[PDB]
């Protein structure tokens, strides 16, 4: 019923990936309250849709900047994976649109914040509640490289935490619809696998290495490889001696040595059972896959949330006016958005 | 410590992605 349940999915996602949703909205359709977050192109807010009182969270992409940074492909990629999706921890997009100036995505609000803002408070996490987490990024990946879809920036920063305490997975400017090998370097230096910093040439075997340090981060409170410095970061991971603290399980211990493993031949996730090898694995035994995806589970962390519309789980960014320019930017490299 | 080590680097805020 697994391999049912994606054919049925693959089927659903491929109507809208040949066959994409355009324009769906317009900016004066939205109120916008708050920035949640920013990048070099632009910015998430908070905003209210006018005509049904919902909020929503809008990323707002500056086109000028996004062609000088030479990423206009990457982004037609996000919009284009993100609007034929459907998985329940996927972040939602409602809505998509363009003006003369910018590229808008409307997607479900997150209100429960980054995953990263608790991970760095609290300090570290339970092994129950890293599990928990990472049973969902587990079910989410076996979901996406169905699709042939790698997500390649897995990490606390991209998880939001939904109002039942559920991860949704955001920011997909690196996911990429891939068949065999792709060679960008790109992700974020703690959670590269090391054949991308060898310029290899990789595959989906790159986000089974990102969850071992997801899943070592939240129960350890810091990732396996830091230093202050990325080229240090990078040779740690090539050397690939991890150290695990003392409070490991034995059971941890082992399925972290499986997914940061070097070799390919032996990394959990690309062998011949492929996510069997992590879902059977005995750090997973207390995990219920159904009762997860139907969010049966009882969170062992849920967020305070102040009313619809609050934002006290995010951190407080600089504001900046949306300015729209009067003469079109950049029509042709962003025809498809 | 490991932990007083990472709380002392400069890579307990939010991680950017790579760029060239
Ligand atoms: C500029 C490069 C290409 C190179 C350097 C690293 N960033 C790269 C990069 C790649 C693609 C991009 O779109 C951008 C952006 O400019 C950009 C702009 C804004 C955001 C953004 O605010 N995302 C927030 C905060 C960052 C961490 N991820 C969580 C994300 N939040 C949410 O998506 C969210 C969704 C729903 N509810 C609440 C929140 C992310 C990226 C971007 F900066």
């Amino acid at each position: 019923s697994v391999k049912e349940f994606l054919a049925k999915a693959k089927e659903d996602f491929l109507k809208k990936w040949e066959n994409p949703a355009q324009n769906t909205a317009h900016l004066d359709q939205f109120e916008r309250i708050k920035t949640l977050g920013t990048g070099s192109f632009g910015r998430v807010m908070l905003v209210k849709h006018m005509e049904t009182g919902n909020h929503y969270a809008m990323k707002i992409l500056d086109k000028q900047k996004v062609v000088k940074l030479k990423q206009i492909e990457h982004t037609l990629n996000e919009k284009r994976i993100l609007q034929a999706v459907n998985f329940p921890f996927l972040v939602k997009l409602e809505f998509s649109f363009k003006d003369n100036s910018n590229l808008y995505m409307v997607m479900e609000y997150v209100p429960g914040g980054e995953m990263f803002s608790h991970l760095r408070r609290i300090g570290r996490f339970s092994e129950p509640h890293a599990r928990f987490y990472a049973a969902q990024i587990v079910l989410t990946f076996e979901y996406l490289h169905s699709l042939d879809l790698i997500y390649r920036d897995l990490k606390p920063e991209n998880l939001l935490i939904d109002q039942q305490g559920y991860i949704q997975v955001t920011d997909f400017g690196f996911a990429k619809r891939v068949k065999g090998r792709t060679w960008t370097l790109c992700g974020t230096p703690e959670y590269l696998a090391p054949e991308i910093i060898l310029s290899k040439g990789y595959n989906k075997a790159v986000d089974w290495w990102a969850l071992g340090v997801l899943i070592y981060e939240m129960a350890a409170g810091y990732p396996p490889f830091f230093a202050d410095q990325p080229i240090q970061i990078y040779e740690k991971i090539v050397s690939g001696k991890v150290r695990f603290p003392s409070h490991f399980s034995s059971d941890l211990k082992d399925l972290l040595r499986n997914l940061l493993q070097v070799d390919l031949t032996k990394r959990f996730g690309n062998l011949k059972n492929g996510v069997n090898d992590i879902k059977n694995h005995k750090w997973f035994a207390t995990t219920d896959w159904i009762a997860i995806y139907q969010r049966k589970v009882e969170a062992p962390f849920i967020p305070k949330f102040k009313g619809p519309g609050d934002t006290s789980n995010f951190d407080d960014y600089e504001e900046e006016e949306i300015r729209v320019s009067i003469n079109e930017k950049c029509g042709k490299e962003f025809s498809e958005f | 410590t490991t932990y007083a080590d990472f709380i002392a680097s400069g890579r307990t805020g939010r991680r950017n992605a790579i760029h060239d």
